């Protein structure tokens, strides 16, 4: 899966089978590292209007 | 439940934004609802065939949202004009327009702020306890006809008094409460009683 | 009535619920308008059986008991001057919350309160007052002394009756 | 009823105020037998003033009442991005989006106008005093 | 062949709903004016000219 | 605020609105309607 953002450390409880993470409005927070069991929060890069 | 008016605006704005955000997860006829997958799964000549379909769908969604926002903004402006008028007339002065600054006779108003709105506290005058009397348009005294300068003629059964129209406060009938106009063979319903001269 | 079309329609998201929501809001607004315009009286007043109003004649605007509906003469004239469900797609019309009889009752209560009490029924409780004195109170509002009315009462009564006759004829003739 | 047919509620010969409007003058309410009733709404309590050609009613006492009135003034300002929403982080998408001319700027213009009038509303409502007065201590 | 009909009928519905919304706003303004006139002209005496 | 949409802040903060509604209330109490016409 492709996507841009900043990956911070996470404090949330998954279940031994849950891999991905969704939000209120269909937003993705990919978590399960294919090499470990870290939890990651995907939040978009900052933007605005000059 | 008193503040439903201000809660409805917040609910409408939040729900419109939620619908606009949720509109992104729709195929609109394309293979996938995310264009990153489309660009990484097909050659450009058909990647663009999917892309422009997604473009048409999302552009239609934005235009619908903008039109609804315009209509709602027009309604809010129409309400804000009335709020400004009420602030100008009910607060900064005393209003004689009936049922404009509250039921009853308007006295004063006090403004209070609220989230995305304003609140007025109208103070009004209300009559409470009534009575029954017997009126007369005028009174003959010496063939003349005396009409009240301001007020009404009332009787408690035996005696006649003149009182203001909004509060019972009887007074003796005299030439300082009444004015004369011609004889009294024209008025209908006139009853004749003595008029005191100070 | 197409299972194949209704499945292609679901790929467009929620374009099908917004229209329904908007139309429902329009319907609610159309009920609220009629609610706020007519329903301004707490009680339902009615005129006394004997009509002694100082010479004024309100028989053209007071309700007519003889008609099946309690509408006035001028209301009966008005309802016949406006002309004009058959579609059978997903198109429907809903009945209004207040029937025409309820509107007629509201406009009868307002008028029967105005005649007897004046403007006192809009502030607190209705206070009776003879019509000839109410008209003097109204004349004093426009900077004219009440002895002008009290010495010309028959003339004003006749002019009002003639004006009502003229308005009835104009409504009955022109469409 | 005249607005359809209603199953689950019992007809009542009485008449009260309207709780849940149904249509054509029919209203429904939850009474107390612990059921749901469907009656015909009533406009108000019957009254008949004692009109007479030589009778008056004059109040002898008053009462002061305070009434609240709530009405909105301004809504929430917002602004949206054309490309970031339609073609978020995609060059191949933004290279096809501009083929539609100027459908973008004419949306931001409307949104900016809405946002400006949202502040004009508050300014015209509240800012009506030249100086900030103070109550005495 | 059905996608074209779906698009056309959806556009027709959108246009009808928008026109209905504008007309309803106009009728609401007229109803507010009528309510004000009933409150002031009928339930009292108005000093406002015309 | 995640898909190219943002909410701008209002020009008048909630303290300035309170200051306005306090100035109006303190003028009405101590001066009647005379503070709306002139001084
Ligand atoms: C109508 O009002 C007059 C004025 O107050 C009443 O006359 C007075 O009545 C009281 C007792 O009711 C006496 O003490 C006074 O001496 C009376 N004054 C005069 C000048 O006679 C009159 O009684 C009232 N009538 C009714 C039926 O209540
Ligand atoms: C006003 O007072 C006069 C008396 O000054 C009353 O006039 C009398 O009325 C009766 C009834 O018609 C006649 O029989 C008398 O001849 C009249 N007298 C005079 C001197 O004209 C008159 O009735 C009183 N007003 C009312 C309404 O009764
Ligand atoms: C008030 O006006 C009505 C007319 O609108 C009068 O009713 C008419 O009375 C005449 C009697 O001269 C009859 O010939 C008509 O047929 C009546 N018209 C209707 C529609 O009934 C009524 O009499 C007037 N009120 C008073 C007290 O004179
Ligand atoms: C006018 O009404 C007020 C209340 O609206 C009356 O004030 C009350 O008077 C009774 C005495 O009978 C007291 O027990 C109450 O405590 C009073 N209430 C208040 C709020 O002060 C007043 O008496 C009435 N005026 C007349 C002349 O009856
Ligand atoms: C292979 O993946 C496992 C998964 O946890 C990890 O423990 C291991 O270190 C990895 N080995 C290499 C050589 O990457
Ligand atoms: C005035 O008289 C009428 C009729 O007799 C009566 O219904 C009414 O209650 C009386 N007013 C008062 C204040 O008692
Ligand atoms: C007032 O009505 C009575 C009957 O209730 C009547 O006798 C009297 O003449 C009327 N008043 C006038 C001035 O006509
Ligand atoms: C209402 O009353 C009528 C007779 O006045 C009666 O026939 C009818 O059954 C009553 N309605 C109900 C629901 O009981």
């Amino acid at each position: 899966l492709t996507g841009t953002g900043v990956l911070t450390e996470s404090n949330k409880k998954f279940l031994p089978f849950q891999q991905f993470g969704r939000d209120i409005a269909d937003t993705t927070d990919a978590v399960r590292d294919p090499q470990t069991l870290e939890i990651l929060d995907i939040t978009p890069c900052s933007f605005g209007g000059v | 439940s008193a503040l439903g008016k201000l809660q409805d605006v917040v609910n409408q704005n939040a729900q419109a934004l939620n619908t606009l955000v949720k509109q992104l997860s729709s195929n609109f006829g394309a293979i996938s609802s995310v264009l990153n997958d489309i660009l990484s799964r097909l050659d450009p000549p058909e990647a663009e065939v999917q892309i422009d379909r997604l473009i048409t769908g999302r552009l239609q969604s934005l235009q619908t949202y903008v039109t609804q926002q315009l209509i709602r903004a027009a309604e809010i402006r129409a309400s804000a004009n009335l709020a400004a008028t009420k602030m100008s007339e009910c607060v900064l002065g005393q209003s004689k327009r009936v049922d404009f600054c509250g039921k009853g006779y308007h006295l004063m108003s006090f403004p209070q702020s609220a989230p995305h709105g304003v609140v007025f506290l109208h103070v009004t005058y209300v009559p409470a306890q009534e009575k029954n009397f017997t009126t007369a348009p005028a009174i003959c005294h010496d063939g003349k006809a005396h009409f009240p300068r301001e007020g009404v003629f009332v009787s408690n059964g035996t005696h006649w008094f003149v009182t203001q129209r909004n509060f019972y406060e009887p007074q003796i009938i005299t030439t300082d409460n009444t004015f004369v106009s011609g004889n009294c063979d024209v008025v209908i319903g006139i009853v004749n009683n003595t008029v005191y001269d100070p | 009535d197409s299972t194949e079309c209704s499945n292609l329609l679901l790929q467009y998201g929620s374009f099908c619920t917004q229209l329904n929501r908007a139309l429902t809001g329009i319907a609610v607004e159309q009920d609220k308008n009629t609610q706020e315009v007519f329903a301004q009286v707490k009680q339902i007043y009615k005129t006394p059986p004997i009509k002694d109003f100082g010479g004024f004649n309100f028989s053209q605007i007071l309700p007519d008991p003889s008609k099946p509906s309690k509408r006035s003469f001028i209301e009966d004239l008005l309802f016949n001057k406006v002309t004009l469900a058959q579609k059978f797609n997903g198109l429907t019309v809903l009945p209004p919350l207040l029937t025409d009889e309820m509107i007629a009752q509201y406009t009868s209560a307002l008028l029967a309160g105005t005649i007897t009490s004046g403007w006192t029924f809009g502030a607190g409780a209705a206070l009776q007052i003879p019509f000839a004195m109410q008209m003097a109170y109204r004349f004093n509002g426009i900077g004219v002394t009440q002895n002008v009315l009290y010495e010309n009462q028959k003339l004003i009564a006749n002019q009002f009756n003639s004006a009502i006759g003229k308005i009835q004829d104009s409504l009955s003739s022109t469409a | 009823t005249r607005a359809g047919c209603l199953i689950g509620a019992e007809h009542v010969n009485n008449s009260y105020e309207c709780d849940i409007p149904i249509g054509a003058g029919i209203c429904a309410s939850y009474q107390t037998s612990q059921s749901i009733i469907a009656y015909t709404m009533s406009l108000g309590a019957e009254n008949s003033v004692a009109y007479s050609n030589n009778s008056i009613a004059i109040p002898t006492n008053f009462t002061i009442s305070v009434t609240t009135e709530i009405l909105p003034v301004s809504m929430t300002k917002t602004s949206v991005d054309c490309t970031m929403y339609i073609c978020g982080d995609s060059t191949e998408c933004s290279n096809l989006l501009l083929q539609y001319g100027s459908f973008c700027t004419q949306l931001n213009r409307a949104l900016t106008g809405i946002a400006v009038e949202q502040d004009k509303n508050t300014q015209e409502v509240f800012a009506q005093v030249k100086q900030i007065y103070k109550t005495p201590p």
